């Protein structure tokens, strides 16, 4: 019955600023709803951006901020990055229970051609060389166990 | 306030 | 660092048990709670509820109270969500994240299958030779699933490259 809503998809630019809103089903989101604000990216990597309306995640850049305006909570990115393209969540508390949104997936134009990453430092992009390698094991190990779970019911015919 | 265990 | 790292992918037969592990570091363990969360595939994310690892209590969203349980080991700083009666619904990637107040902390996501029972009940009157045939034919899909993988994964890798010897 209380549904939390959030726009489906939003585009921005580069280096602009764009706000992310979460709208409740009761009325206005207040700071007894709690806001929270998480980033996914693949591969199901989830982030904590903002709790408790406004409250950045230590680490989190500060670019991220979370605020009520009018009757939602938001979230605004000042100076969106390339990187920052994801599905972007946010979860509000009733009472007793946490209800998250639907989910933004923000687009950030520009980036297929890779060439932010020039602008990166090398530390940073160290890091997100060293990143991929497990990622991609993860997702393979997916795969294999979709197909552990096709090949069971074969296999149990075989034994029975 | 919120219940949980912050 | 604060990390929350949980066991890997896992699949099993509608009815049977599962237990997602989600081992806490960089943080005093007992000094905020854990949070369960279900993201069904293509789906938006349920909360489970929380375990207080302090007091070892448990709050259960409505939907989920019954099969799903939570329970700690907390001188390892491990806490673990356990799934009954597994249904094909429950086929998900379950997260455990750390208060708080939400969800600040996210464990890297466990996805659960659940096989399918029906095919069992059909496929259980054919011959060996058949179900050798249809078993073997899943080889080729997988490995073309991860073949793609790989080679994505290098179109990523070499942008990077670039990036570090401009």
């Amino acid at each position: 019955q209380t549904v939390v809503t959030q726009e489906s998809a939003l585009t921005t630019s580069p280096g602009e600023t764009v706000t992310l809103t979460c709208r409740s089903s009761t009325g206005a989101v207040t700071t007894s709803n709690y806001a929270n604000w998480v980033q996914e990216k693949p591969d199901h990597l989830f982030t904590g951006l903002i709790v408790g309306t406004n409250n950045r995640v230590p680490g989190v850049p500060p670019r991220f901020s979370g605020s009520l305006i009018e009757d939602k909570a938001a979230l605004t990115i000042t100076g969106a990055q390339t990187e920052d393209e994801a599905i972007y969540f946010c979860a509000l508390w009733y009472s007793n229970h946490w209800v998250f949104g639907g989910g933004t997936k923000l687009t950030v134009l520009g980036g297929s051609d890779y060439e932010f990453l020039k602008s990166w430092t090398v530390e940073d992009l160290q890091k997100r060389l060293l990143a991929l390698d497990p990622m991609c094991e993860q997702e393979i190990e997916e795969i294999r166990q979709k197909y552990q779970s096709k090949r069971q019911p074969i296999l149990d015919a075989i034994e029975a | 306030g919120y219940p949980g265990q912050v | 660092q604060i990390q929350l790292v949980q066991s890997g992918p896992e699949v099993q037969k509608p009815g049977e048990t599962v237990r997602i592990s989600c081992k806490a570091s960089g943080y005093t363990f007992t000094t905020a709670g854990m949070q369960w969360v279900q993201k069904m595939p293509g789906k938006s994310l349920k909360w489970i509820g929380w375990i207080n690892t302090r007091s070892g209590v448990p709050k259960y969203a409505e939907d989920f109270k019954g099969r799903f349980a939570f329970s700690l080991e907390t001188s390892a700083s491990i806490a673990y969500l356990h799934i009954n009666n597994l249904k094909n619904e429950d086929t998900a990637t379950y997260f455990c994240a750390r208060e708080g107040p939400g969800f600040v902390y996210w464990g890297q996501g466990t996805l659960v299958t659940v096989s399918s029972g029906s095919d069992y009940e059909f496929l259980k009157s054919w011959t060996v030779e058949d179900l050798q045939k249809r078993l073997l034919a899943l080889d080729p899909m997988m490995e073309q699933e991860i073949e793609e993988i790989r080679q994505k994964c290098q179109s990523k890798r070499q942008p990077i490259l670039d990036a570090i010897e401009a």
